[PDB]
């Protein structure tokens, strides 16, 4: 039983493509993430004030709908959650089980004062500090509320997170 | 390889298993489907058709009424039956699948010789309501005036005024 | 009420009043023998019951089952928002209500008592958070009253030209939503640019879109940048064809009439009782507006009409909204053409901030400077009960002073709240279909509900 | 009228069928590659009822009232 | 090889027809859900799909990939009938219905004196598909759709089954293609413009699309029957669901406006004199034609599909039973009388040639 | 758990450094202690995780799976939870992640082999080389996790490889590192309960025979978190394992009941609930699916300790030397099988299995 473990193998996000398999599990992954950032579809969760300006992103001056994103009901048909409004203790065991419900892959995005950090209702007695404390969060949009674009910067920057995936060539590589 | 006898096996061993409404039902879908299905090839394509336009409508209503009528009796009561039962039952029956016993009449084949006098040719729909509506006709009345009772019936006693 | 032998919480044995004689019947025969000499054995048979299962007094015992119990809950599209709506329904048609509010309760009026008076504003930008600036409004009116001080002409306007902005960005928001709804999404898609021209007028003046802290306590914040009224002007000349290309999907549509005719009816007798107002007040034949009961922030200038129903339904209120449109964007215009020159808040430095130009020129301006934004201002001792026409309805706020710079108590009155508690009132005995039109038509943001 | 080619289409109907679940069934990656919350005959969370957020009373096998059950 | 191959090809030919048949209709209806999105956002003045493909071109596949690349949700893996029960009855029963649709002259795979018997019959498995998703469910949404689903059943198909019947009985015959060389002379959209009106009201019905979306209605049953769905079984019924769109939008272009008949014989003939008939250009072309005329009376419906979901509010399912029990079936019923009495009196009863 | 995890506010490790913990022992207090849990977001590592950071000691979890670690934030507070993206090929990422930290935790383990690392590479080569990283960087503790068969000698390829692992860890870090022999852990989505709770389980009668001493999984976090904290720890060998000894037949037959699977008398046998196979059968199907299959399945190695049953080493030591009670399989066998439970749905009436339920259905199981 001799065990020789190479010294100096990058890591998965540094390794580059040597062999034909890596880029055909990186085409693989591509294909994956390329349709997942392109249908973008987030479930209905609007909370507060938060909400109307994630509305107002697929109101026909931004029109969500033309990069793919279009908002399910069902937690099983949306992939990814926009926490948008104030996150209350007696709201708090409704919003975990509603992210349970979302099969994988699933995202959660974390939008206004109060979803991030409870905001103007920080120091209240019925008010959750930060959606984090129940459900993990890929991205945080600042502002009270995120304007529709700073909402769109946001979801820019999980798809750029999304596209650069590696779930299939890390079971080749890392596995 | 008559994929028939397999179907039919398959919905053989599910109706004795069969516990709740719903698994009734579906014995009755698992049912229409090798009818229509052998009828579609052999002998009537008509007829297969036909059972499917009529059966599945009756099939709708049937489910409805399920709805309006499940009461948890059948999600938790027990049933014991036996793997090796209900194998040997369904193995027994597959014994003596001979519905008749003039073995000349199953294990001989005949033929038609087909004649050129019948130079209106016409599909079977249209000879049956050829006779139904002149030689038959007073049964189509008679079935219209049935139909007229099962109207009048359905209302009253199904209405609560 | 009270657990007894015949009724309880898991069964019950009804018996109905008896529609025939009390037979008497004695000494059961047959032809072998008395039925005493059978009835030891006469349970397997059943034609010897005595029985009758079709006489009223038959004892059985039948288990209390629940109605079908289904919960409008948060995660729901036509909740406007967070909403435990829990329904009582058989088969679709409602039996029971129970409105479960509280998910976004956030204890606001707990907080405001921590805050100075400048510091508890933009709490209400958050409370009806379409209608912002009319929230701020109401409480500025309140401080403003026990503060003993009167807004500038040009203030007033200022407040009265957003205050009918606000008006049409709230109906832009309720009508079309309760439109969405009902399935009509088209409307929705066109009026919602025109909150985006109007939402751009909210961050000309505040630099905020939609939580705009612009109406305070003594005036607004800030004074009109230039060209906002030929902005204002030139948006007008065109809102009225963005109104009645609305109308043209909804108004005379037999698909709309029949989801909003006879639909939620409430009485002029039951909608006072319920403290129902604005439209739905309005909608049951009572013609009552706060700005013509009493009038505030130069309403009394400007000429408008307030449209009333008669057969309290939600088509009459959707028509009163409407009309609601067309008036707000009469009173706009009239603010523009008669827009005064002057200052924009009070001319008294210990309560309205001094300019900074000012600030850093003048002892006694920094002085002021530093004091109001470090200590506030002190309102003298006492408690107002101060009410606008919001877009919702009657918004009050009943604030308690003790003579300190941050209020005793804040209570805050919500139109929506008290339209919600009619729900049950109002929704009985309609199918499920039309509650969701009966939320839409009391125009409920949960905000407001829960502050 | 030869219906040889209606019964290849039905055949292939029948086998596209399978195909989308085939494919779903061989495409998604392994729980282990995603968070590794193990089997949703596990996730008891995931697997139950969607009720908007709240959970209620189970009525599965309730009678459901039919007002248009004479039409 | 070269010989062995030569009939290879030969022995394998009508399977490339039907697979080459079977692309036709799934390219047109996974482009009908972006045509949907790009013809509602240009009537709502917003654009639609277009930054997944160049303009937009390859939404529908990123929407198809995506959700078969996404978990299964049941409570156990064996549960796997269950959940694909329901949508698997459903695309099957869509896509047979398409094999007696004739782009041309006895160009469908099945052809049958019964084709319209078949059609109908096929379209009513569909229904029972939709029910199976409450099977004894544990979900309330679920549920309450599948009571709503049944009594949509009951509103659309006596009115939607009556009134193929009338053009049936106009033409005297059950064949599909056999009604579509009727009309060479007139389109029944003339003499019977009430009955395609009253067509495509039980189309939208049998489809459950807006404003008879009683079914699926976002803001009363968050999903409906697919509320509880995710990844294949969502697709295989929103795949099923858009398939009827096109045949239905493709059966009104069929019953009423000729079918595959040219818009203008005058054009028809012009273009096919520019091509050879005894070279295979011909109808290689000429199947493009008829083809195309056919697309282009389709996709008018099914932008009239999309055109009315973007024009009109949804209506309840209970005055949805009292709008064709009461309206509807005595309309159609008044017809099917009003048309044998006509061609009766000036001696034009149909007869099949 | 508790309210307040050290038994006091000032410690000091045996590199010199001197800890100070402020707060009652919330998520807003701290510790002092910044702990490296290799292997974190394993089925044990989100255990040992969730506790250490609850109370605020800083966690740094090396990581190459990214969607895994994201469920580890939520336990800890700001800044309280980091992570660092590693390989036990990469040196420079194994050298970063306890670069910081004073108590190291190896987790990292496994029983199967795969393209990329053999059994001697994670149970040996990995662990070496975090031990030998661990000191480089004076890291007062380190707290090595074997398995409960661990035997150098062993005929077992994951026995051999954990027994070995234990004397080449001790070699590099020094006699100061501490190793935990756990029992088969049970808990939620469990592995030890996984397989007990699969309908088609292929050779049950070669599998199913084995005979453990099966132990909670949140008290073995709960020992890790005592050790880690408790210097007198140090050097010593743990044995964590149940009182009580159960076969797993007997756990499948008892957990039949629970899920009532036999509610249908046809039903088990005929959904593939026995499957009875010849061992050689299962050593070709094993070995096939050693190549064939992307997804760790029932290997030759498996196959192999299924004849051979837990033993326990006398002299190591065990609950009573870290002062806790361990806790009995039947009072939290109804929690974590509960979720595989048919229908329920409170239909008429839930059947909860408490502690003396649970025994009892364990001698219906054994009654013939
Ligand atoms: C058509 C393709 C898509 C459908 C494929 C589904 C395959 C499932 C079996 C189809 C029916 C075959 C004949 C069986 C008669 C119906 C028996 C039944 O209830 O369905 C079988 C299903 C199996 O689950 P199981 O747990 O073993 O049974 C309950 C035991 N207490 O127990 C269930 O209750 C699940 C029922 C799910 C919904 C099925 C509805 C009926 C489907 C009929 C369509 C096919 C027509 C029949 C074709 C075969 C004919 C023998
Ligand atoms: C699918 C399973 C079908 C199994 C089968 O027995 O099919 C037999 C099929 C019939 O022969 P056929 O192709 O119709 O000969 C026509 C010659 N003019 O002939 C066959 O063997 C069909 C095998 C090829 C079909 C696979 C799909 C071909 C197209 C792929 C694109
Ligand atoms: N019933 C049980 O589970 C028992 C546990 N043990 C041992 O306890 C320890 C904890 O394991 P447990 O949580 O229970 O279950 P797991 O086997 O799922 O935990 C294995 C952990 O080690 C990591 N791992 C394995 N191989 C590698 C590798 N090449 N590189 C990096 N990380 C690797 C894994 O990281 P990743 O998830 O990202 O792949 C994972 O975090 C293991 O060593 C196990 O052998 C022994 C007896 C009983
Ligand atoms: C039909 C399906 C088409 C698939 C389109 C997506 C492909 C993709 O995403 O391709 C991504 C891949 C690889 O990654 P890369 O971008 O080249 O990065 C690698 C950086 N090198 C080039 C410096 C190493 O590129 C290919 O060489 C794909 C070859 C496909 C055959
Ligand atoms: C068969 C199943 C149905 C069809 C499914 C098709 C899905 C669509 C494809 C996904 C698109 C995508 O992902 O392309 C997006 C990516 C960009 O990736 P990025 O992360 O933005 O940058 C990372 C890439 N760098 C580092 C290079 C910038 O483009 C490419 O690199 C395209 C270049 C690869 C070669 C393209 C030409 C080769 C021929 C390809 C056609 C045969
Ligand atoms: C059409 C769209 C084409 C693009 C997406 C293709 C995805 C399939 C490839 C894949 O899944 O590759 C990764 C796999 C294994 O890794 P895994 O993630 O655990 O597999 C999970 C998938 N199961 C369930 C099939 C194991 O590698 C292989 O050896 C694939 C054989
Ligand atoms: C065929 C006609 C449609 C082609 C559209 C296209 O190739 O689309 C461009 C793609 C997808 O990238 P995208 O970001 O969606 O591009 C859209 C640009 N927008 C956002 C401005 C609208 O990019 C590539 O070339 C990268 C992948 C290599 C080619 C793979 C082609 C897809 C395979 C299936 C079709 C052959
Ligand atoms: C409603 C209008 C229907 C319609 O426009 O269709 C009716 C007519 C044509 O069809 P037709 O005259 O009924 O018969 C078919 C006549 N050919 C032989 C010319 C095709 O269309 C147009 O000429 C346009
Ligand atoms: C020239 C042609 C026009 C003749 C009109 C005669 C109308 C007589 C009428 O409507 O008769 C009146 C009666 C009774 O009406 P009521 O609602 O009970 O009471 C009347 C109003 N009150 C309450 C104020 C008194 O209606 C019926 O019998 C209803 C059945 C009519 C036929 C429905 C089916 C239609 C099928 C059409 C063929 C396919
Ligand atoms: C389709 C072919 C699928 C073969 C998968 C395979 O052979 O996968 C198995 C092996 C082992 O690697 P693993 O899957 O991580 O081992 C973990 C799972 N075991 C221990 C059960 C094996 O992988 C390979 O040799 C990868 C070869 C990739 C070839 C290109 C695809
Ligand atoms: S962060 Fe601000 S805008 Fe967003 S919900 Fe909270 S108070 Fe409203």
């Amino acid at each position: 039983y001799s065990s020789d473990l190479p010294t100096d193998i990058p890591v998965l996000s540094k390794r580059p493509h040597t062999n034909l398999l890596d880029y055909t599990f990186t085409t693989f992954d591509k294909m994956k993430n390329w349709a997942r950032k392109s249908s973008f579809w987030p479930m209905t969760f609007g909370l507060a004030c938060c909400a109307v300006e994630m509305m107002h992103v697929s109101a026909p001056r931004y029109d969500q709908d033309r990069l793919g994103i279009i908002f399910r009901a069902s937690p099983r048909q949306s992939d990814i959650m926009i926490v948008a409004g104030t996150v209350t203790n007696k709201m708090a065991p409704a919003l975990r089980q509603v992210y349970d419900q979302m099969p994988y892959p699933r995202w959660v995005i974390s939008m206004g004062s109060c979803a991030n950090g409870g905001g103007y209702y920080h120091y209240s007695y019925s008010v959750v500090r930060g959606v984090d404390r129940i459900v993990p969060v890929d991205i945080y949009v600042p502002g009270c509320p995120p304007t529709s674009e700073a909402l769109m910067y946001g979801v820019f920057q999980l798809q750029k997170k999304m596209m650069d995936g590696q779930t299939h060539r890390m079971w080749y590589r890392s596995y | 390889m008559n994929l028939e006898i397999l179907d039919l096996s398959i919905l053989g061993f599910y109706s004795l298993i069969s516990s709740n409404s719903f698994e009734s039902i579906a014995i009755l879908v698992a049912t229409i489907m090798p009818v229509i299905t052998e009828l579609w090839y052999n002998y009537s394509q008509l007829f297969a058709l036909l059972y499917t336009l009529i059966y599945v409508g009756a099939v709708v209503i049937l489910f409805v009424f399920i709805l309006s009528v499940i009461n948890e009796k059948e999600e938790y009561e027990y049933e014991y039956s036996g793997l090796f039962i209900l194998i040997l039952v369904l193995l027994l029956d597959d014994l003596d699948d001979n519905e008749s016993n003039d073995n000349d009449y199953n294990n001989v084949y005949i033929t038609d010789y087909a004649d050129w006098f019948n130079n209106y040719n016409e599909s079977d729909l249209s000879v049956i309501g050829n006779l139904l509506f002149t030689e038959y006709a007073l049964l189509l009345l008679i079935i219209s005036f049935i139909l007229l009772m099962s109207i009048i019936g359905l209302i009253l006693i199904v209405k609560k005024d | 009420a009270a657990q007894t032998k015949d009724n309880n919480d898991f069964y019950d044995v009804k018996t109905k009043k008896n529609d025939f004689f009390p037979v008497q019947v004695d000494g059961i025969e047959s032809s072998l023998g008395k039925y005493e000499e059978f009835a030891k054995d006469a349970h397997e048979w059943e034609s010897w019951n005595l029985q009758n299962e079709d006489h009223p007094e038959y004892p059985v015992k039948r288990t209390k089952i629940r109605h079908f119990t289904l919960n409008f809950g948060p995660q729901h599209p036509a909740a406007h928002g967070v909403l435990r709506l829990i329904l009582e329904l058989h088969g679709e048609e409602i039996l029971r209500s129970d409105p479960h509010v509280g998910l976004l309760h956030r204890g606001t009026e707990k907080l405001i008592e921590s805050k100075t008076y400048m510091q508890a504003l933009p709490y209400f930008d958050r409370l009806d958070y379409v209608s912002m600036m009319t929230n701020e409004q109401v409480f500025s009116l309140a401080v403003e009253k026990l503060l003993n001080l009167e807004v500038p002409e040009r203030g007033q306007y200022i407040r009265t030209l957003f205050g009918e902005i606000t008006r049409v960005l709230n109906h832009l928001m309720s009508v079309l939503s309760h439109a969405m709804d009902v399935g009509a999404l088209t409307p929705f898609l066109w009026g919602f640019e025109e909150r985006e021209k109007l939402m751009e007028f909210y961050e000309r003046v505040s630099g905020a879109r939609l939580h705009s802290a612009y109406v305070r306590p003594g005036g607004v914040s800030q004074d009109l940048p230039a060209g906002l009224l030929d902005d204002i002007y030139m948006w007008a000349t065109q809102f009225g064809d963005r109104l009645d290309e609305t109308e043209e999907l909804l108004t005379d549509s037999r698909i709309w009439k029949q989801r909003t005719i006879g639909i939620g009816e409430v009485t002029a007798e039951d909608a006072l009782n319920y403290g129902l107002s604005g439209v739905m007040l309005r909608g049951s034949g009572v013609p009552f507006d706060i700005r013509k009961s009493q009038p505030y922030d130069a309403y009394d200038k400007v000429d408008f009409d307030i449209a009333v129903g008669t057969k309290g339904d939600c088509y009459d209120r959707y028509l009163i909204r409407m009309t609601e449109f067309r008036q707000s964007l009469r009173i706009i215009e009239q603010c523009c053409n008669q827009m005064p020159p002057g200052p924009v808040k009070v001319e008294d430095f210990k309560v309205a901030p001094p300019p900074r130009a000012l600030m850093k020129e003048d002892m006694e301006a920094l002085i002021h400077h530093f004091l109001l934004y470090t200590k506030g201002y002190a309102v003298p001792a006492g408690e107002t009960y101060t009410a606008i026409e919001a877009p919702k309805g009657e918004m009050a706020v009943y604030v308690v002073s003790d003579g300190s710079e941050r209020p005793y108590r804040c209570k805050i009155r919500a139109p929506g709240f008290a339209h919600l508690g009619a729900f049950d009132h109002i929704a009985r005995g309609h199918f499920l279909p039309d509650a969701v039109a009966i939320i839409g038509t009391m125009d409920l943001v949960f905000g407001e509900v829960d502050r | 009228m030869l219906q040889d080619l209606f019964n290849n289409y039905v055949i292939l109907v029948g086998i596209l069928g399978l195909i989308f679940l085939g494919v779903n069934y061989f495409i998604v990656e392994s729980p282990r590659m995603d968070e590794n919350n193990g089997n949703i005959s596990d996730y008891i969370e995931k697997s139950g009822p969607f009720e908007c957020g709240f959970s209620s009373f189970e009525q599965s096998h309730n009678p459901i009232p039919i007002a248009f059950i004479l039409v | 090889m070269l010989n062995n191959l030569f009939d290879f090809i030969e022995y394998i030919e009508y399977w490339l027809i039907i697979v080459a048949f079977v692309a036709s209709v799934l390219i047109v209806v996974a482009y009908l859900t972006v045509a949907e999105r790009k013809t509602m956002g240009y009537m709502q003045r917003r654009l639609g799909p277009n930054a997944v493909g160049y303009y937009g071109v390859l939404m529908a596949v990123a929407d198809a990939l995506k959700l078969l690349s996404k978990e299964i949700v049941l409570p156990h893996n064996g549960d796997i009938i269950y959940v694909m029960s329901g949508p698997l009855i459903s695309l099957f029963s869509v896509l047979l219905s398409w094999a007696v649709i004739p782009f041309g002259p006895g160009l469908s795979l099945l052809d049958s004196e019964y084709s319209i018997i078949y059609l109908l019959a096929s379209g009513s498995i569909g229904v029972f598909g939709t029910v199976i998703v409450g099977w004894m469910s544990n979900s309330k949404y679920t549920v309450l759709a599948t009571v709503r689903t049944t009594a949509q059943l009951i509103s659309y198909e006596l009115v939607l089954t009556t009134v193929v019947f009338i053009i049936a009985l106009i033409v005297s015959s059950l064949n599909i293609n056999v009604i579509i060389e009727s009309q060479y002379n007139i389109w029944y959209i003339i003499p019977f413009f009430p009955l395609c009106l009253i067509f495509f009201i039980s189309a939208l019905a049998e489809t459950a699309r807006p404003p008879f979306d009683n079914v699926e209605a976002e803001s009363e049953l968050v999903s409906g029957h697919m509320t509880e769905l995710s990844a294949s079984p969502f697709v295989i019924f929103f795949l099923s669901e858009y398939c009827s769109m096109v045949l239905m939008s493709t059966l009104t272009a069929i019953f009423f406006f000729g079918g595959y008949l040219p818009f203008s014989n005058t054009i028809h003939h012009l273009i096919l004199n520019l091509f050879d008939q005894h070279s295979i250009y011909y109808f290689i072309i000429e199947g493009i034609l008829l083809s195309g005329y056919l697309a282009i009376k389709a996709n008018f419906f099914m932008f009239s599909f999309v055109w009315i979901r973007a024009a009109a509010p949804r209506l309840r399912y209970d005055l949805l039973i009292l709008f064709c029990w009461y309206v509807l079936l005595p309309i159609v019923f008044a017809i099917v009388v009003f048309a044998p009495g006509i061609l009766y009196c000036f001696d034009a009863l149909p007869v099949i040639i | 758990v508790s309210t307040f995890p050290l038994k006091s506010d000032i410690n000091i490790t045996k590199s010199g450094k001197t800890l100070l913990s402020v707060g009652q022992g919330g998520r807003s207090s701290r510790t002092g202690f910044t702990a490296t849990v290799f292997g974190g977001t394993g089925f044990l590592g989100r255990v040992v995780v969730s506790k250490l950071a609850k109370h605020g000691t800083n966690v740094v979890v090396p990581f190459r799976n990214d969607r895994a670690r994201r469920q580890l934030k939520v336990n800890g507070d700001l800044g309280v939870v980091n992570f660092v993206e590693f390989d036990i090929r990469n040196l420079k990422s194994i050298e970063d992640s306890v670069k910081y930290s004073d108590i190291v935790i190896n987790l990292i383990g496994t029983e199967h082999f795969s393209k990329n690392f053999s059994i001697e590479d994670v149970n040996i080569g990995a662990a070496e080389r975090i031990a030998k990283a661990a000191k480089e960087a004076g890291v007062s503790r380190l707290i090595h996790v074997s398995s409960y068969n661990a035997n150098p000698s062993s005929s077992s390829d994951f026995y051999a490889t954990k027994g070995i692992g234990e004397q080449v860890v001790r070699d590099n870090f020094g006699p100061d590192a501490t190793i935990v022999r756990p029992a088969p852990m049970y808990f939620r989505n469990s592995p030890f309960l996984n397989e007990l709770l699969q309908i088609k389980a292929l050779g049950g009668n070669v599998i199913f025979k084995k005979e453990v001493y099966p132990v909670h999984a949140l008290q073995v976090g709960e020992a890790i978190e005592r050790i880690a904290f408790d210097d007198a720890t140090a050097g010593q060998t743990y044995e964590l394992f149940g009182k009580e000894r159960y076969s797993k037949k007997e756990l499948r037959e008892m957990i039949k009941h629970i899920i009532h699977i036999g509610q249908r008398g046809y039903y088990p046998y005929s959904a593939g609930f026995y499957l009875p196979a010849p061992e050689p059968f299962l050593y070709a199907f094993a070995l096939i699916r050693q190549y064939i299959s992307s997804q760790p399945r029932f290997n030759v190695d498996q196959l192999k300790r299924s004849h051979i049953n837990q033993e326990i080493d006398q002299s190591a030591k065990t609950f009573t030397d870290l002062g806790m009670v361990p806790d009995e399989l039947s009072e939290y066998l109804y929690r974590y099988v509960k979720p595989h439970i048919s229908y329920t749905s409170q239909t008429q009436n839930r059947t909860v299995y408490s502690k003396e339920d649970i025994e009892k259905l364990r001698d219906y199981v054994n009654t013939p």
